[PDB]
DNA sequence: CACGTTGATTTTT
DNA sequence: ACAACAATCAACGTGA
């Protein structure tokens, strides 16, 4: 599969895009009951239910912008680190500290997902998100647990007082489910399984990753095209009209619901598609990138050029 | 004033006839709010598939049940008058449900818009009102005669 | 003839035709003697003036309001402006800064007086503003800073000097520039805006050439 | 349906304009959290709240003049561009910059939506636009959220101490709608669907469109007419009225309000309507314009003549 | 009501001014931001607030005078281009070069809008009009908006440098209203209905027109006159006195306090008022003007005996 | 009223009442107008229909129960032996009450004229005056004290 | 008064 | 980047 489409890609990265996006279509399902907030309460958002169908207002969750594209950066960083490209060291010449002025100007992160100093410059992402809605209403996808912090006396008393210390917290439930749309501008063929590889390989977010935010992200399709396909809500909403507003079925049946909705919507865009991988050759695609993740030297390999490729970039269009 | 001032009342003046934490504990916020984080939730976790007095006599349900968690000392209609245990729990179901009238056909109803989006973007803002609200009358209660 | 052969003129071509736009712009307010010579430095396309020209274009200043008591005042005003923001903040000429470098507090302190509702007191402004200005300095660095950069006397004494300096600034601003000069109405300062940082410039680099001479 | 309509325009751009324009009234509904910008908040404005019933006052939002013109015109270069008719390339005989002297002069772009740096001169934008603002009240209508940024070993402190970094921002919430009406003076059929072509196929706008602020337009008439219609603000203002305030409706019959308050406004213009594509025949003209737009030798072959179109114009009356 | 006023205008164009003024009042009311500049900010100017009562002085927004013409004139050509009885092409004998040698001196843009530039002499305009003022302080009718301009790679930076592309630019917010009136001078009927025409037509205005500055006219009276009636600042003057400074009042009340000022201004002024269009009667004729201009027949019938007027003028008087 | 102008003076001295923080301490900006910062986030957050008390009760609470999350020497109320801890609290939440309907009345109501688009495009010079402000006296009141 | 006719200068760091 | 304007405003001679 991934031996034909080399051909759809750059052979380098480009000064300005040229119209070769490449669309990742995924349903993001939660496991262990994510946190996504900014203020101290649950994003939700009202919405229409539907698109022609199911015309009711309904509260939804969101999965705000930046929740959905730093955890993936963050572990495609690490994983640059760890095959030695970069380094957290301050004395090492191949340092990238996250965001400051300290932050590289050339690694595979800062070309693909962007970075702003000021005085070096700054470099706009050739990733795309948005912030991604839930397929269920919040009523129904949403409960609220308490905690406490006792003392290691097994207690909430040290002198007979009480300490004070319980709250409580608003945590999405499991099998809560996200579609969204992740993009992708003028890649070279190293660029996309780098950033496809953060896709698969990323599984926690949101808040309190360390006990929480496990996430099953089933890609259901990869679409190149010459432009910009629908927003995480209008598939959403074409999501729930094809449910029939009955969102309580298995993973698996909602995966394949999406797949003939993305296909149903493609076909109302007024960009071409050069390819449309779904269905038996996405699983044939996907067998293929954890082939290239699971062996040491072919990964080294790739995720070398790209290295090469980011650093060409940056001397001969980027921040010099 | 009266439509909205007395709510600044009724948001904890109609439970401090059924649920009194003694401020001078210096409990938690959570301990105080507990009679409205069972409401608000009542109120989040269901849609418009049941009726509005529905919603309040199951809600009634929710405090009712939860509240033999707590110990009696919290329970100012049991402490503070002596009277047949199915009587005083009737007192205090009716108490319950009352408070739970102005929660859904009031605060939720009218204040937070009658839509749950609105409520949920606002829970710990209408939570930090009735925290206020509880020490201001009731450190007036104890206090002013100094 | 040295100030309209700077601007509204081109190397070959000295266009008498506009000689009485440039009097007429002279001698309705003094400070556009510095928004011509400014002109003339952009068709030079040169980004600063020589030390000559900080003192040709004040002479000529004070020569052309030398009977009127109004233009007298402006050109006063303009100078201790500057020679009041001067006591908090100094960039050296010598680092070949930009005009707007130089021109730090009073377009803080501008942009104070034109972004805030018309409905608000002069002694609010004072205050939003002097905030603006010592939000803006503590992100500069120390060198620029003449009052917090002299270790010499102890920390809330350079503080309490800083406020009381900025408080003072910007009382000239708000009472003087606005509420006299201005007559206190924002389309009047919207119109004098650019010819105020021109005679600030140029009262910044005369200030500086007078301090590094009677230093010695 | 796009067989009839060449008869309507004019077979090569004209020196001055002869009365022929075409207005695309459109609603952009807000998908995802867009960021309208410029001072640092959501820019807002007040205005009288509809036409003749409801005349309180009301603040709301603005989309600013450019916001929505160049998201445009960029995925038109993007377009030609990914066509071969213009390049990126320093070297090539068709570069065309954006924002700087090597602007092309003679590409698309160039005399559609103008130019104006260096000795070779200006050309005024074909493309006519106007600000445009909220159906509903900017109250209603945002939320802001705050953001952090934490070092990557997942904490506030990495110094000992915090980065102190905390700030927020305003976001416009999703399905508020800014009704809109473009405008082209004077185009070819191949002018006409180019800019037809970027309105439907652009899909980002304002601050951050690498993480937020996807749009969905939804062309509600295209009016061909001997002048000006009317303003963006009235057909706000129309519209208000027209729903008696109630905006919490369903958006295809918020589309079906639009059309039938702008084909009650026309009447009332004193413009001669040569054509007024409304409802069934938008819903076969757009679906016409989709087929070329999904079709390579078709595409290819339009945008191609349209070059050619616009190199004549430059050769002939523009800058040489 | 046109069958009436047929017999007020003179049967066709004289040399000499014969009385017989046409005042057309108007209120024009910001729609979409529009920038009123020369020498690079908004123009303004300090007036005493209203007449009588309110005696303090005030700085009021400046639509200077040919802000107010030059948008009406240009209007009426494209629209004798549109219906052929002028051209742009070199080389036919009804060209007409705007502002050149060139120019027609036979059309009614020649006589009504008069010329100037080379031999064959030099004709008055006909239509007499004046820089109309802002009805509120500067102070809360403008706002300060930032524009930038990055490189289409989407950040301030190519080679790491900075753009530095910032700037500011003053405009004029919406519902802020400017009254006028326009004076017609020796008119035929067909002359009213062009210049009225091109008052009902246009609805942009300032700087940047491609992007900004659309209005809304409300004619408020027309009044035929032996003479000229009051100053633009002095009905502005009235109009704030009659609202004591109280300007955030809807369009409808803020049209219907015009029209009684208007009036009792009118009954102070020394000149014989043959017909005075108000209210419910303009109404009707504001729709009857509106009949001509929506009807192909009506029109180029009416603006071509205007041409042949105008001609004949030019052959008889004017140009020869 | 007059109160349309000249506000940031009265703003301070009336927080400054109950919270304070010492400039010899060198703090933070965000540290030392956190009285207004919370109040300035309760007025722009919360839906427009709701008036002027139920904004106050909210707004107090909300700051409230943030000025307990540091120590003792900020407090310039709850350190005095003078008073029983308990009536310590009773002097608090009341002057609480008054810096926070100066705000929802003088700030919002007057000086923005009730327009949250008026008071969020100003947040921030709002914020860096009162700033000033605190500076100001702080560092005046140790001059005339001595 | 009423017809008709058509050439000339030298230059502003 | 780049325009600061553009035109027009007799002087005779000859015959009736």
């Amino acid at each position: 599969m991934l031996d034909s489409l080399k051909s759809q890609f750059q052979p380098s990265f480009p000064r300005l895009a040229s119209g070769h996006y490449v669309h990742f279509l995924m349903l993001r399902h939660s496991q262990s009951f994510p946190v996504f907030q900014t203020d101290g309460v649950l994003n939700t958002t009202r919405t229409q239910a539907g698109l022609l169908e199911k015309t009711d207002q309904l509260s939804r969750l969101v999965m705000f912008k930046r929740k959905q594209t730093t955890p993936e950066r963050l572990a495609g960083r690490e994983l640059l680190r760890n095959l030695g490209l970069t380094s957290a060291d301050k004395s090492a010449k191949n340092l990238c500290e996250y965001n400051g002025e300290g932050s590289c100007k050339q690694c595979p992160d800062c070309i693909l997902y962007g970075f702003a100093i000021g005085d070096s410059g700054s470099e706009r992402s050739k990733v795309y998100s948005d912030s991604a809605f839930s397929l269920g209403a919040y009523e129904q996808s949403h409960r609220s647990f308490t905690f406490n912090a006792p003392f290691e006396g097994g207690t909430m008393s040290e002198a007979g007082v009480m300490r004070s210390a319980i709250n409580e917290l608003d945590h999405i439930l499991p099998e809560v489910t996200f579609p969204t749309v992740e993009s992708l501008r003028d890649a070279t063929y190293e660029g996309f399984i780098y950033v496809l590889g953060n896709l698969l390989r990323t599984k926690r977010y949101g808040a309190q990753e360390s006990r929480t935010g496990t996430m099953k992200n089933h890609l259901v399709g990869i679409v190149f095209a010459d432009g910009e396909i629908f927003s995480n809500l209008h598939l959403t909403q074409a999501l729930y009209d094809q449910m029939g507003g009955e969102l309580n079925k298995p993973i698996s049946e909602l995966c394949e619901t999406a797949a003939t909705v993305a296909q149903d919507l493609l076909n109302k865009e007024p960009v071409r598609k050069s390819e449309l991988i779904f269905g038996a050759h996405l699983d044939t695609l996907l067998q293929e990138v954890n082939d290239i993740y699971q062996n040491d030297a072919e990964l080294t390999k790739l995720l070398g050029s790209l290295y090469q490729q980011t650093q060409d970039y940056a001397t001969e269009f980027g921040a010099l | 004033m009266t439509e909205k001032l007395k709510l600044t009342k009724r948001l904890v003046e109609e439970y401090r006839r059924f649920y009194q934490v003694e401020l001078s504990k210096k409990p938690s916020t959570h301990a105080i709010l507990l009679p409205l984080s069972k409401a608000l939730e009542q109120i989040l976790s269901v849609p418009d598939d049941w009726d509005e007095e529905e919603l309040i006599l199951q809600g009634s349900g929710q405090l009712q049940a939860a509240l033999d968690r707590q110990e009696v000392y919290t329970r100012p209609i049991i402490k503070d008058k002596s009277v047949a245990y199915e009587t005083r729990q009737l007192q205090e179901l009716e108490a319950i449900q009352i408070f739970m009238t102005t929660c859904v056909r009031d605060l939720f109803g009218e204040m937070c818009k009658g839509d749950r989006a609105i409520l949920q973007e606002q829970r710990n803002r209408i939570k930090s009102g009735a925290e206020f609200a509880y020490r201001l009358l009731a450190l007036e209660a104890q206090q002013n005669q100094n | 003839y040295t100030l309209h052969l700077a601007a509204r003129s081109s190397p070959p071509k000295a266009r008498w035709q506009d000689l009485p736009k440039t009097v007429q712009e002279v001698m309705t307010d003094v400070l556009n003697v510095f928004a011509l010579a400014e002109q003339g430095l952009r068709r030079e396309k040169r980004d600063r003036p020589y030390e000559s020209e900080v003192t040709e274009y004040w002479q000529f200043a004070e020569l052309f309001s030398q009977g009127n008591i109004v233009m007298t005042e402006k050109l006063k005003l303009t100078k201790r402006l500057v020679e009041e923001y001067r006591r908090f903040y100094q960039v050296e000429l010598s680092k070949k800064p930009s005009t707007h470098a130089i021109l730090l507090p009073l377009s803080k302190a501008l942009e104070q007086i034109l972004s805030v509702p018309d409905d608000w007191d002069e002694e609010e402004l004072i205050l939003q503003g002097s905030g603006q200005l010592q939000a803006a300095l503590d992100r500069q660095e120390v060198y620029t800073r003449p009052i917090i950069k002299d270790k010499s006397v102890a920390y809330e004494t350079r503080q309490l000097q800083e406020l009381e300096a900025i408080q003072i600034f910007m009382t000239t601003c708000v009472r003087d520039l606005f509420g006299e000069m201005c007559k206190g109405d924002r389309a009047i300062l919207q119109e004098q805006r650019n010819r105020i940082k021109s005679g600030a410039e140029f009262a910044y680099r005369l200030l500086a050439l007078e301090a590094q001479q009677n230093q010695n």
